């Protein structure tokens, strides 16, 4: 099987620029690589075919170049609507059925530091037995941020979620909410409760806490 | 123009078996091998199976090997997926996928037919207070519900800027949640009104919560 | 009667060349569609269908609409390994209720030099 790396895994681009999105295979594929766009919760639609060619109602700010095996698609002037995964398929070795790992493609932006909050859980909560300890980052960029939950001083692993809003389309920001869950048993045995964050806006990591009570 | 439009999905339960169907058209469905790929949340695609044209020859993936059938019906112009011995891994959304040609590139993809499989009923969500401060940040907490979507709105839809409702998550128990939280000034806080609405509509439910300062 | 000549036993082709594939029909009765499938049993593909659907990358060598003619060869742009193997021309006859296979070549074996 030919190995397809397609590279880099996300890329930000400013409102307006050039976005050139590269797709490697392990050997030679000739012209026959297939570009795919999926945007968030819709299907796929194929944008370039035979490595240069747009398929038939594709935008000619999307272009495809290259031959062998090092490919690129180019996207022009870059609208938030192309924010999307995009897929690389060869069709020169059987079988076609095969993507690369995909490149997430998100506009870029000035760094924004998180503002961060911890909320302890409710004690309407604390009756059904369960306790939710959320915290939330608000509106930064870009994305890459460590949360670590501590309790009593001690690292957490393994009790909490992350879930992430996607790129807003005004701002370009990202928020963040992280859910630690545990017994009321175990919530009940501890006392200090605490979110640290670090993200490169900040000049040293954050921490909020609460003890109970 | 060509179409390729899915059915049959739904929420299933582990060891059920389900029929998804892509309906084809705007082509010679009979001259083409289509294929079924599969996308679980936030995962890549992943290739489930693949049909010839005349419907005698098959391709599957190993890890729905023994389990998943594919067939087609050219009269009809219909591909089919049997999905035997489900388990909670085959959650996705299944695309219906038109081939160029036999050995080539994929030319046109299925609106999508997602399929859930979780042994789990029908419930309405539990909603708690996330209370702010002791500019400030409040949310509320819906927890504990199935299937997907909930809906949530704050103040009757009456407040929008600066809200955030986080996409749900698959906790363990088999039940999904999410968070909704906002930002408003600290000035307003125990002066004005915040309540979240939320909405379930495969439970018939409505909850609406008055989050307030804690004391 | 009807028999379907294919002169090529094997045909050795360049990455990125095209193939030309020879076929030859000796009458015109019965009727029907001439098809070209890559195999033999019931997981041969379909390369080529005079009747129905569009085959980007085939040709015909000939005009196979007008009637008179006899040639079914195929010309098919940018072989690559994927699309080795072994090519038959098949006759098929009448129609209703479907298109019923009558007759095959011996094949063709097309392959790709490294």
């Amino acid at each position: 099987e030919t190995v397809l790396t397609q590279s880099p895994a996300t890329l930000s681009v400013s409102p307006g620029e050039r976005a050139t999105l590269s797709c490697r295979a392990s050997q030679t594929v000739g012209s026959k690589l297939a570009w795919h766009q999926q945007k968030p919760g819709q299907a796929p639609r194929l944008l370039i075919y035979d490595a240069t060619n747009r398929a038939t109602g594709i935008s000619d700010r999307f272009s495809g170049s290259g031959s062998g095996t090092d490919f690129t698609l180019t996207i022009s002037s870059l609208q938030t609507e192309d924010s999307a995964v995009y897929y690389c398929q060869q069709y020169y070795y059987w079988p076609p059925y095969r993507f690369g790992g995909g490149t997430k493609v998100e506009i870029k932006r000035t760094v924004a530091a998180p503002s961060v909050f911890i909320f302890p859980p409710s004690d309407e909560q604390l009756k059904s037995g369960t306790a939710s300890v959320v915290c939330l980052l608000n509106n930064f960029y870009p994305r890459e941020a460590k949360v670590q939950w501590k309790v009593d001083n001690a690292l957490q692993s393994g009790n909490s979620q992350e879930s992430v809003t996607e790129q807003d389309s005004k701002d370009s920001t990202y928020s963040l909410s992280s859910t630690l869950t545990l017994s009321k048993a175990d919530y009940e045995k501890h006392k200090v409760y605490a979110c640290e964050v670090t993200h490169q806006g900040l000049s040293s990591p954050v921490t909020k806490s609460f003890n109970r009570g | 123009d060509v179409q390729l439009v899915e059915s049959g999905g739904g929420v299933v339960r582990p060891g059920e078996s389900l029929r998804l169907s892509c309906a084809a058209s705007g082509f010679s469905f009979s001259s083409y091998a289509m294929n079924w790929v599969r996308q679980a949340p936030g995962e890549g695609l992943e290739w489930v199976s693949r049909i010839n044209s005349g419907g005698g020859g098959t391709d599957y993936a190993e890890s729905v090997k023994g389990r998943f059938t594919i067939s087609r019906d050219n009269s009809e112009n219909t591909l089919y997926l049997q999905m035997n011995s489900l388990r909670a891994e085959d959650t996705a959304v299944y695309y219906c996928a038109k081939q160029y040609d036999w050995n080539s590139f994929f030319d046109y993809w299925g609106l999508g037919a997602l399929v859930t499989v979780s042994s789990a009923s029908t419930k309405g969500p539990s909603v708690f207070p996330l209370a702010p401060s002791s500019t400030a940040a409040l949310g509320c907490l819906v927890k504990d519900y199935f299937p997907e979507p909930v809906t949530v709105s704050w103040n009757s839809g009456a407040l929008t800027s600066g809200v955030h409702t986080f996409p749900a998550v698959l906790q363990s128990s088999g039940l999904y949640s999410l968070s909704s939280v906002v930002t408003v000034p600290s000035s307003s806080l125990g002066t004005q009104t915040y309540i979240c609405n939320v909405n379930h509509k495969p439970s018939n439910t409505k909850v609406d919560k008055k989050v307030e300062p804690k004391s | 009667e009807l028999q379907v000549i294919q002169p090529d036993k094997s045909v050795l082709v360049a990455a990125g060349e095209t193939a030309t594939l020879r076929c030859t029909a000796t009458s015109l009765i019965p009727v029907g569609p001439i098809q070209w499938f890559r195999g033999a049993g019931p997981g041969r593909e379909l390369i080529y269908n005079q009747k129905e659907g569009h085959f980007p990358r085939v040709t015909t060598v000939s005009d196979l609409t007008k009637r008179n003619n006899m040639d079914f060869s195929i010309r098919i742009g940018a072989i690559t390994p994927a699309d080795a193997g072994t090519y038959y021309c098949v006759k098929f006859r009448k129609g209703s209720p479907d298109d019923v296979e009558f007759k095959s070549g011996a094949g063709t074996e097309l392959s790709v030099r490294a």
